[PDB]
RNA sequence: UGCUGACAUGAGUAACGAAAAAAAGGUAUAAACCUUUUCACCUAAAACAUAAGGUUUAACUAUAAAAGUACGGCCCCUAAUUAAAUUGAAUAUAAAUAUAUUUAAGAUGGGAUAAUCUAUAUUAAUAUUUAUCUUAAAAUAUAUAAUUAUAUUAUAUAUUAUAUAUUUAUAUAAUAUAAACUAAUAAAGAUCAGGAAAAUUAAUGUAUACCGUAAUGUAGACCGACUCAGGUAUGUAAGUAGAGAAUAUGAAGGUGAAUUAGAUAAUUAAAGGGAAGGAACUCGGCAAAGAUAGCUCAUAAGUUAGUCAAUAAAGAGUAAUAAGAACAAAGUUGUACAACUGUUUACU
RNA sequence: AUAAUUGAGGUCCCGCAUGAAUGACGUAAUGAUACAACAACUGUCUCCCCUUUAAGCUAAGUGAAAUUGAAAUCGUAGUGA
RNA sequence: UGACUGUUCGUCAAUUAAAAUGUUACGUGAGUUGGGUUAAAUACGAUGUGAAUCAGUAUGGUUCCUAUCUGCUGAAGGAAA
RNA sequence: AUAUAUUUAUUAAUAUAUUAUCUAUAUUAGUUUAUAUUUUAAUUAUUAUCAUAGUAGAU
RNA sequence: AUACUAAAAUUAAUAAUUAUAGGUUUUAUAUAUUAUUUAUAA
């Protein structure tokens, strides 16, 4: 019993109030695969390596 | 197989293992509470279990007591809190049995529980001691405490004692010497008497426990036929 | 009630569809909001919106600290002074006398 | 193996209400509680005698908590900056809240 | 598999003990070694200043400005963009910064209000957004003058 | 075998064929991209 | 078998979805939540680290901490491939557009330095897969520099004592269990003949960007209408025993479930045993039962010469002579069709 | 071949209505293909019996489905779309 | 009661007093089985220019139901005795 | 080893109770085992669970 | 006796008679060692 005060099935998910809504938003940092790169506008400074570092200007 | 005993809906070893330990916890403490059907067959296992301690201290054959201590082990969870279980089961409980025949076990029915109706039943070991080394109550003898809180309860009211009462007096004073029931009767009566917030006279107790132990310990036999019968018991011709 | 919400502006077409309900439907809200809050701070006055709260003084005709005279109510003939404005029921609140 | 008319009403209360089984009987066994004084199931046991003289056992049976000797010693500004305060979650929250789906039994008329 | 017919592997062999190298070890750990409470960090062993910089992000060092503490509103006004015109670039930016560090005062206790209080005063956010206006009337002033 | 688990998520190719740029960057995908805003729909695409 | 909304009957019926639980206390509020103990299940997982995915579901708002040295993305480089991009007039075409060349993008791939911790920038000059076989020799046991048999064939770092620039490094010499396993050159067998792309010095310089980081991830946290016995990629996966990641237990960890408590009627499903017969059953030995080594020997006819037949059937050696875990292991023959290994009707 | 065989194998040939790359014929191995025979084995059967677990039954909690013109919904004979 | 056949039928073997004839939706699939019969696959003989076809042949090949009423087998409660 | 009583002189010993039979280094990189090294790191007896009721013989 | 029901047995504790289930004792059955042995003393 996940939630001791629901014995019985009421329709309540397990987590959450809604399993299903809209998937067209936003995509952010935190999903997408491992190779994903959004970005906070955070770092205009400097030159990427060819090595794969960083060098500030 | 079938009509031996209850199956409880559980398989052998499942079985088997429950009523271990329900006997071993009813051991550890001194009262436990669980459904009807558990109580009962725990209370049959755990009255054998006394039973072959008894034997194994009483028998004089080498070879019986030699294999009685190895069943007794073989019914027990030594592990956790029960490890030392063996040894207090041979110095405490079972010299408390020694010259009862049978009934170290009694079970007493509560009310259901509101979830599933499961019929509950309250399972403790007849003659638990009410006093401790420390001179605490503790676990145990829950008729008794009932029995001594009736007591009370007819005193308060100056109502006379109910026949029942001092017949379960009678039952429990049967394998007690009087001056230990006498005091363990004072001591529950200080407990309870305090719980509910009654006054407490020392004195005026006493005289009250000495009355009623002399009603329940005096040999009156004869009180000739309590009602006329409409039946008369005549000779054949 | 720990929301983060203030710190930035996230959902701006659900948030300015919320707050700017068709005026046909206020009905709908009100009933919501008078429903579900206490006696002890409802007014029996609809509200304003920003378009038709009075700002200028003209409108107000009655600026606090003049006294007024009740009608069409339990005070009737009462004198008072009006002590401050509401800004969202478009009322004046009135001292005890009131 | 389905209905082929629907059952009327007549039917369906007969078929529920009609026999003696299928309705609940009266309790007729009940007794007064020699000890408690109020009423009680016959042949069983008071819930509130025997409720209390669990109390009685379990205030004079507990085991002392186990408060470690480094805790009592901190100053309130020790414990601020060491053990802040958190925020409980809505699953968390409503646990604690046992009041709403919890309830203690009730005490039994008293028989005269 | 372990059939009954399977025998026991020989024993490992075992270096004799005129050629077994001694250990670069004899001694080891202490075996009267006991557990003893946790002893916990007291900030007795502290001396945190008066003068620490972060107590500019209260007001006269108080957790939270009540009702009274807070400036009232009938007292205060924003600057107006004509008095802005009589201040020079130093001073008009001296007069950014101290807006900026009472936003950041501000923003402190409109937070903790709306995220463990939830109280809706907003009494903070409104004296924030009256700095808010002095600031872009100060950067207006700015654009126009140059 | 069982059915029903066709769509298999992946957000690498959910955006690349069914993405705003996967359809902004052709004319048959800007085509669609107008038809859905002149209907009035807030989600345009991925 | 009209559309929408509300409410009935089936009916308080079926069902509550692989399952071990019990007592005491939080709490005179608990089968369902928390703690302690007992019992049990999973344990080459139901454990520990991860990838993708996802209404953040987490030990939560005071919340998932990176110059790099096993930390990934980001960045350099490209494969398959993509491109309203580039080329009086690149070519072609009713438009849309297609083709060829360039350029750009595109990881599922490649990218020096490093615990004696390391320094990526600016300027100037010039490798498919696959095995470690045999001889030799040292060393060892019985025998007499000859012979039989035997572990080893190469590296992985500590100690002792010496020589060099001078207690920092190298070199030398001696000592130091077995079974697996790891990355690097070595050596070499077959044809099925085994990716693409982006320099060194000399001087100067480095104030170390942004994003990922919780928990679930063989599932109550993803795809399956469901807190669905279905689908889902990678590495460890204690010991004992074994050829073994089989099978048996389980140290540690996790776990024991939105259903409970009693008798277990007729009946149903999954299992155990069964006298005397032993296929009489049945369309039809369907189902069930049947294993006298698992190691070492031995092993016929036919035959395309391939221990194909063949793991041949029966048989033998090792304690077993009445038996006592689990797993592997289930006969012979004739005929029709097809050479054989394979593919096929997701769901008859 | 069996006590007894419309099944199986060998053989004979008025082949209703075989025949050579829509390949013809005989083999060895292979086959979860189809049919038949022998040994063992057994609850398939004579002939069913006992036992265990999850349901079925009872009590507490939650609570569907196809179906349904209205039903106060018996037997036999006759009649009748 | 067995062997043969999907067979009811029929031939045969061994028994018995006898191994009778029918109706019951050629009784009985919301009771079981499903060997024949037929749908999707495939091949052979014949027909057709073929696509395909056959009172042909052969291997393989999906059904389900928690019982409302009648009726029946058992067991209760109410009742007017 | 700790704690409580007794003897002895806070050491040592007796009685009782509780707790434990670990751990750490070397044998050329990692894991397991074996031995040596350090510590106090025990043998018996009787139980228990799992392997289809683990399995066979009885009942 | 039985699905739940229903039937049947007991609910004695007194001046006297009554055993329903559990437990205890006795006898017996089963299991399998035992005369080389079990309890006692002299
Ligand atoms: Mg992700
Ligand atoms: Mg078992
Ligand atoms: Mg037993
Ligand atoms: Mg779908
Ligand atoms: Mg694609
Ligand atoms: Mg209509
Ligand atoms: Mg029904
Ligand atoms: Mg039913
Ligand atoms: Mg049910
Ligand atoms: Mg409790
Ligand atoms: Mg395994
Ligand atoms: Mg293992
Ligand atoms: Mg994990
Ligand atoms: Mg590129
Ligand atoms: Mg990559
Ligand atoms: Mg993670
Ligand atoms: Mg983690
Ligand atoms: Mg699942
Ligand atoms: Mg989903
Ligand atoms: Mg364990
Ligand atoms: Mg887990
Ligand atoms: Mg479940
Ligand atoms: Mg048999
Ligand atoms: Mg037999
Ligand atoms: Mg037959
Ligand atoms: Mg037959
Ligand atoms: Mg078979
Ligand atoms: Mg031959
Ligand atoms: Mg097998
Ligand atoms: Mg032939
Ligand atoms: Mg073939
Ligand atoms: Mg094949
Ligand atoms: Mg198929
Ligand atoms: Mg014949
Ligand atoms: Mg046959
Ligand atoms: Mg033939
Ligand atoms: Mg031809
Ligand atoms: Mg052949
Ligand atoms: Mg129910
Ligand atoms: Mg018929
Ligand atoms: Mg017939
Ligand atoms: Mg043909
Ligand atoms: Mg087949
Ligand atoms: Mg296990
Ligand atoms: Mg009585
Ligand atoms: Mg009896
Ligand atoms: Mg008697
Ligand atoms: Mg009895």
């Amino acid at each position: 019993l996940t939630r001791p005060w629901k014995k019985y099935r009421d329709g309540e998910l397990f987590y959450g109030l809604s399993k299903v809504g809209n998937k067209r938003v936003p995509l952010t940092t935190k999903q997408g695969n491992k190779t994903m790169y959004k970005g906070t506008r955070a770092s205009g400074i400097g030159r990427h390596t060819k090595f794969g570092g960083y060098v500030i200007n | 197989t079938v009509g031996i005993a209850r199956k409880l809906s559980r398989d052998k070893a499942h079985r088997d293992a429950l009523l271990k330990n329900l006997a071993c916890q009813l051991f550890q403490h001194e009262s436990i509470v669980s459904t009807h059907a558990k109580c009962k067959e725990a209370s049959r296992v755990a009255e054998r279990i006394i039973t072959w301690t008894k034997r194994a201290i009483t028998t004089s054959n080498s070879v019986a007591q030699a294999e009685l201590k190895s069943q007794i082990q073989s019914q027990l969870f030594l592990a956790g809190d029960n490890r030392k279980l063996m040894k207090r089961l041979f110095s405490e409980i079972a010299p408390r049995y020694l010259e009862r025949p049978g009934g170290y076990t009694r079970v007493l029915r509560l009310e259901p529980r509101a979830n599933d109706s499961a019929p509950q039943s309250v399972l403790e070991l007849v003659d638990s001691p009410v006093m401790s080394e420390s001179h605490t109550v503790n676990r145990g003898n829950l008729k008794m405490w009932l029995l001594v809180k009736s007591v009370i309860n007819d005193d308060a009211n100056q109502l006379p004692h109910n026949p029942l009462t001092l017949q379960n007096l009678h039952k429990v004073a049967k394998f007690k010497a009087e001056a230990q029931l006498h005091g363990e009767i004072m001591l529950i009566k200080q407990v309870l008497l305090k719980e509910m917030s009654l006054p407490y006279d020392e004195a005026l107790e006493n005289e009250r426990t000495q009355a009623l132990l002399k009603e329940v310990y005096s040999s009156s036999l004869p009180k000739k036929t309590k009602k006329p019968s409409s039946y008369v018991m005549v000779p054949r011709p | 009630s720990g929301s983060y919400q203030h710190l930035s502006n996230v959902g701006s077409r659900v948030m300015k569809r919320l707050g700017n309900r068709p005026k046909n439907f206020l009905p709908h809200s009100e009933k919501f909001i008078k429903k579900s809050t206490p006696e002890f701070m409802k007014s029996d006055l609809k509200e304003v919106d920003e378009k038709t709260s009075f700002k200028s003084e003209k409108e107000w005709k009655f600026i606090p600290g003049d006294r007024v005279v009740v009608m069409s109510g339990a005070s009737k003939g009462n004198i008072a002074v009006i002590k401050s404005f509401d800004k969202r029921t478009n009322s004046f609140i009135l001292d005890e006398n009131g | 193996a389905v209905p082929k008319k629907k059952v009327s009403h007549q039917k369906k209360r007969q078929k529920l209400y009609g026999p003696g089984k299928k309705q609940l009987k009266m309790i007729h066994h009940l007794n007064k509680c020699p000890s408690c004084g109020h009423y009680k199931r016959a042949n069983t046991l008071c819930m509130y005698c025997v409720g209390q003289i669990s109390h009685i056992w379990k205030t004079h049976t507990a085991k002392e908590e186990i408060k470690p000797r480094q805790e009592e010693e901190l100053s309130e500004l020790d414990q601020r900056v060491l053990y802040p305060g958190r925020r409980d979650t809505k699953y968390t929250k409503d646990l604690k809240d046992k009041d709403n789906y919890l309830e203690r039994r009730v005490r039994t008329l008293k028989k005269d | 598999a372990r059939t009954k017919f399977t025998k026991p592997k020989p024993k490992q062999p075992v270096l004799p003990k005129d050629k077994i190298r001694p250990p670069t070890q004899l001694t080891h750990h202490s075996n009267n070694l006991r557990i003893t409470e946790p002893i916990p960090p007291t900030t007795s062993n502290l001396r945190c200043p008066d003068d620490h910089p972060l107590w500019q992000f209260f007001s006269n060092k108080k957790f939270i400005r009540s009702a009274d503490d807070l400036p009232p509103s009938s007292h205060i006004r924003p600057w107006s963009i004509p008095e802005l015109r009589h201040k020079s670039f130093n001073d008009l930016h001296s007069l950014w910064y101290n807006c900026l560090r009472e936003q950041n005062v501000l923003a402190r206790e409109n937070h903790l209000l709306k995220n463990i209080v939830g109280s809706t005063h907003d009494e903070f956010s409104e004296l924030s957004n009256s700095i808010r206006t002095t600031m872009w009337q100060i950067r207006h002033v700015l654009n126009e003058r140059e | 075998k069982s059915r029903g688990n066709t769509y298999q998520p992946s957000t690498l190719k959910r955006k690349r064929t069914f993405g705003f740029l996967a359809r902004a960057k052709s004319k048959q995908g800007s085509k669609i991209l107008k038809r859905r805003k002149l209907k009035g729909r807030w989600f345009l695409s991925h």
